[PDB]
């Protein structure tokens, strides 16, 4: 994701949100998700990061960057 | 006369004297629901 708010979603993100291109029946009622998708986003975006910065040591305390080219080499 | 929509029902009329059409929404409707906590510490809700 990009800093640039509205930004909250990345370009593939917005492009397939396009792409998808997203009452009076009486009887008939549709109810909102409980999750809305800014929380969904937040979601991918968190799992994103956390699988790209911590590497191998994703979940445990760690706390620090593991260099890209060595999980890329493992 | 007057409209229709894609589900065929009436969706807008015309008044016969002051040529001009209306719109016609359907009074709201909706189910209500209770939120509670347990018995055991408390007899007081909030509805939605
Ligand atoms: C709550 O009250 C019910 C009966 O009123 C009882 O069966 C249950 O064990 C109680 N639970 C707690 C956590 O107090």
């Amino acid at each position: 994701p990009d800093p640039s708010k509205p930004s909250k979603r990345s370009a593939i993100e917005d492009l397939l949100f396009n792409k998808v291109t997203l009452q009076k029946f009486n009887g008939l009622t549709v109810l909102p998700p409980l999750l809305t998708d800014e929380m969904i986003a937040a979601y991918t975006s968190a799992l994103l990061a956390g699988t790209i910065t911590a590497g191998w040591t994703f979940g445990a305390g760690a706390a620090l960057q593991i260099p890209f080219a060595m999980q890329m080499a493992y | 006369q007057f409209g229709r929509d894609i589900a065929d029902t009436t969706d807008a009329v015309r008044d016969p004297q002051t040529l001009e059409i209306l719109d016609i929404t359907p009074c709201s409707f909706g189910g209500v629901s209770v939120i509670t906590p347990g018995t055991n510490t408390s007899n007081q809700v909030a509805v939605l």
